[PDB]
C-alpha cells in the first residue's frame, strides 16, 4: 500500500514465511525515525 | 452499523434476521474505500428483492450477491462463523 | 455424507507447527463419483 | 614494518582472549527455548 489512505485496515504477516501460518496486523503510515522533512530533521538524520 | 434482532430459525440451524441483508468483506480488504463504499450504496437496493424473493416462495435458503470486489451481500442476515480477530482465529473467505 | 474428498494419506508434522497460526482448513467440493459410491460392475459402467 | 611489533602484540592478545574465552564459555550457549513441543525458536518482534 503506497498512499496514507490505502494503509488501513489490517493485513497478515507469515511467520518464518509460511504461508500456512499467518496472524492479522493492523496497518499503519509509519514515519521513519531518522528522516529529512526540516533542516533540523536532517541535520539529526546526518548526525547519525 | 446496524444491530439487528437476530430471531432463531429452522431451515438454518442458526440465529437469522429477516430484516435486513448482511455484508461480508474479506478481512485484509478495508471497509471504507471508495471502492467498497460504492458498492455498499447501489447494493442497498437488492435487500427488497430478496425480501421478495424469499416471501414469494418461504423454502428460499441463502441468496448472495458476490462482487468483483470482495463484498458478499446475503439474505437473510446471520453472523458469520469467524470473525477475524474479535477470537484468535482469523477468517479466509474471498467471494472471488 | 457431509465429509469431504480425501486424497492420499494424511501426514502431519508436530516439530513445526506453532500453537496459534490459524492453519487454512479446505475450499474444495464433495465430487465423489457413482462407480465410487457402490461396487463396480461392468453392467454398472454402462448405467453410468 | 614499523607497524611489525603491534602486529605481534595484537596477534598475541587475540590468542590469549581466544583461549581465555574458550576456557570460560566453551559449550554455554547451546540452550534456547524453544515452543513446548516444537522446534521452532520463541522469540519476540525484534529480539533474536
Amino acid at each position: 500500500k503506497m498512499t496514507e489512505e490505502e494503509c488501513r485496515g489490517y493485513y497478515y504477516v507469515y511467520k518464518d514465511g509460511d504461508p500456512t501460518q499467518m496472524e492479522l496486523r493492523p496497518r499503519q503510515w509509519i514515519h521513519n525515525d531518522f528522516h529529512f522533512d526540516n533542516v533540523l530533521s536532517a541535520m539529526m538524520s546526518l548526525f547519525t | 452499523r446496524i444491530k439487528p434482532v437476530f430471531i432463531d430459525d429452522a431451515n438454518f440451524r442458526r440465529q437469522v434476521s429477516y430484516q435486513h441483508a448482511a455484508v461480508h468483506i474479506p478481512t485484509d480488504i478495508y471497509e471504507g474505500s471508495t471502492i467498497v463504499l460504492n458498492e455498499l450504496n447501489w447494493t442497498s437496493a437488492l435487500d427488497d428483492v430478496f425480501k421478495k424473493n424469499r416471501e414469494e416462495d418461504p423454502s428460499l435458503l441463502w441468496q448472495v450477491f458476490g462482487s468483483a470486489t470482495g463484498l458478499a451481500r446475503y439474505y437473510p442476515a446471520s453472523p458469520w462463523v469467524d470473525n477475524s480477530r474479535t477470537p484468535n482465529k482469523i477468517d479466509l473467505y474471498d467471494v472471488r | 455424507q457431509p465429509k469431504p474428498i480425501g486424497v492420499g494419506i494424511p501426514t502431519i508434522n508436530l516439530r513445526k507447527r506453532r500453537p496459534n497460526v490459524q492453519n487454512p482448513k479446505s475450499q474444495e467440493p464433495v465430487t465423489l463419483d457413482f462407480l465410487d459410491a457402490e461396487l463396480e460392475n461392468d453392467i454398472k459402467v454402462e448405467i453410468r | 614494518l614499523p607497524l611489525f611489533h603491534i602486529a605481534l602484540l595484537v596477534l598475541f592478545m587475540v590468542i590469549i582472549y581466544a583461549i581465555i574465552g574458550l576456557e570460560l564459555f566453551k559449550g554455554k550457549m547451546h540452550k534456547t527455548c524453544y515452543y513446548i513441543g516444537t522446534d521452532i525458536v520463541a522469540t519476540v518482534e525484534n529480539e533474536k
